[PDB]
């Protein structure tokens, strides 16, 4: 059962945020140059309050949230977002993450209805399902949860990082790389997406990835501690050319 | 809240050039692709050009391809159209728009400006 | 290039009449058709997307359906405020195109 429940955008500065491990190869004590879809440094990221519009997916999405009450539960990814095409639904409940790809007929304004227990009010039907996956929760001071969503050659790739945050209303400064979470062999197009919130009877940020060249610094324990955006400015370009921070 | 304002119209001579611009506000301009559409007096709508959100790929209608250039500056929330070798047949009202598109731009909302008149004579 | 056409080029109807407008494509464009309504002096307004999905704020008297190469736009009961030129647009492939436009007059 669906229930029928526009402000200007706010912006924040993704200072040096949204960098993920480009592959699963171990490297240490080395500067590695790679080209991939990354969030540009110091970009203007759209700030929403958990206000739940349908957004473009473009070439991939950087999604971050700051909350202490688990309001954001999942995402809807697809094109038409109705029964005409296959759509990807990712939701997290108290014990498991449920991922399905079906011809969903989504509600005009989808959400989870929380009374402890909850009822899903996301879609009225789910026909011709092609993919299903179940595992441990993706989501489970304030908690900062960062995700990167890519869709390349039929594979929906998710990267994530979870840290404590002590800021009031913005993104933190400093470097933290996101690790691979899951790689789903789905084979569908994604052009638009929407966020699923838990509403009882928190804010998030959305940025977009670009084909950028990065210089990644791996420390002695094989983790990334810094990075240079080679197209940010003339100094960063010099640093990349000489492979030297 | 959402506005699109065209400017740079006016009267030019055949073989000349004119640079149009569109100021965007009230929405996340830097996340959306943008279109130019023109409408000659007494005629229907004609699609002119499309540019992706990152200012990367550019597409043109056959009738303007090779003469018109589409560009944007996401730091100024401004869309541009540079028209060279203008012909008498290019007389039209030019609109900037964010057209609803479930395949290419991923736009869920449809926005249009008021349009600016370009006359070639 | 996918070429679009519409029929009739113009029609006259009175208030309460049912009005149907046909849009066709030279190529199969599945369901990726937009319908616009333009009044003189104003920019076009989107009424229907994805062939049959109504835009928020659009009166329930408007509807549409179809797929492939043959689409229909319908007004179940024409109102005096519905006198406008209607255009169909395909966005299945670039370049995007608009149809000739169907002019609805007041009988
Ligand atoms: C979270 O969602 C999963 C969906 O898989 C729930 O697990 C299923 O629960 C139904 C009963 O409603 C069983 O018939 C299925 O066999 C279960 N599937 C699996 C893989 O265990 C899970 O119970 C939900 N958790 C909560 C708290 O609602
Ligand atoms: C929500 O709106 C849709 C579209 O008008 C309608 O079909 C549906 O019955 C409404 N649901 C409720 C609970 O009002
Ligand atoms: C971000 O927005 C500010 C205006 O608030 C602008 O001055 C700055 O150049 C923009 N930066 C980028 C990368 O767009
Ligand atoms: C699955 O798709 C086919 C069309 O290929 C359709 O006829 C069928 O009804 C769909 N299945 C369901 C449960 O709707
Ligand atoms: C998915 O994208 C590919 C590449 O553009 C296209 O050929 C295909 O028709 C699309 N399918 C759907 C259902 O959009
Ligand atoms: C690497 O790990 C060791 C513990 O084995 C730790 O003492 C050291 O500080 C770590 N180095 C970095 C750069 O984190």
């Amino acid at each position: 059962q669906c229930v029928n429940l526009q402000l200007p955008p706010a912006y924040t500065n993704s200072f040096t945020r949204g960098v993920y491990y480009p592959d699963k190869v171990f490297r240490s004590s080395v500067l590695h140059s790679t080209q991939d879809l990354f969030l540009p440094f110091f970009s203007n990221v759209t700030w929403f309050h958990a206000d739940n519009p349908v957004l473009p997916f473009n070439d991939g999405v950087y999604f971050a949230s700051i909350e202490k009450s688990n309001i954001i539960r999942g995402w809807i990814f697809g094109t038409t977002l109705d029964s005409k095409t296959q759509s990807l639904l990712i939701v997290n409940n108290a014990t498991n993450v449920v991922i399905k790809v079906c011809e969903f007929q989504f509600c005009n304004d989808p959400f989870l209805d929380v009374y402890m227990k909850s009822e899903f009010r996301v879609y009225s039907s789910a026909n011709n399902c092609t993919f299903e996956y179940v595992s441990q929760p993706f989501l489970m001071f304030k908690n900062l949860r960062e995700f990167v969503f890519k869709n390349i050659d039929g594979y929906f790739k998710i990267y994530s990082k979870h840290t404590p945050i002590n800021l009031v209303r913005d993104l933190p400064q400093g470097f933290s790389a996101l690790e691979p979470l899951v790689d789903l062999p789905i084979g569908i197009n994604i052009t638009r997406f929407q966020t699923l919130l838990a509403l009882h009877r928190a804010a998030y940020y959305v940025g977009y990835l670009q084909p950028r060249t990065f210089l990644l610094k791996y420390n002695e324990n094989g983790t990334i501690t810094d990075a240079v955006d080679c197209a940010l400015d003339p100094l960063s370009e010099t640093k990349c050319t000489l492979k030297s921070f | 809240e959402v506005q699109l304002v065209e400017s740079g119209g006016g009267v030019v001579q055949p073989g000349g050039s004119l640079r149009l611009s569109c100021a965007a506000s009230g929405f996340t301009f830097n996340s959306y692709g943008m279109h130019w559409v023109r409408q000659a007096p007494g005629k229907g709508l004609e699609w002119v050009a499309f540019i992706r959100y990152d200012g990367g790929n550019k597409y043109y209608a056959d009738s303007v391809k090779g003469r018109f250039t589409i560009s944007r500056d996401n730091s100024k929330n401004t869309l541009y159209l540079q028209m060279k070798s203008l012909r008498a047949e290019d007389t039209a009202v030019y609109y900037c728009a964010n057209l609803k598109d479930s395949r290419y731009s991923g736009s869920y909302y449809d926005y249009w400006g008021q349009g600016t008149l370009v006359t070639v004579s | 290039v996918i070429w679009m056409t519409q029929s009739p080029s113009s029609l006259s109807a009175s208030v309460g009449d049912r009005v149907t407008i046909t849009c066709q494509a030279s190529q199969d464009i599945r369901f990726y058709l937009n319908w616009y309504q333009q009044k003189p002096g104003k920019a076009p307004k989107l009424l229907i997307s994805d062939a049959s999905n109504m835009e928020t704020g659009v009166p329930s008297r408007f509807s549409g359906s179809g797929s492939g190469t043959d689409f229909t736009f319908t007004i179940s009961s024409l109102q005096p405020e519905d006198i406008a030129t209607y255009y169909c647009q395909q966005y299945d492939n670039l370049p995007f195109t608009f149809g000739p436009g169907t002019k609805v007059d007041f009988k």
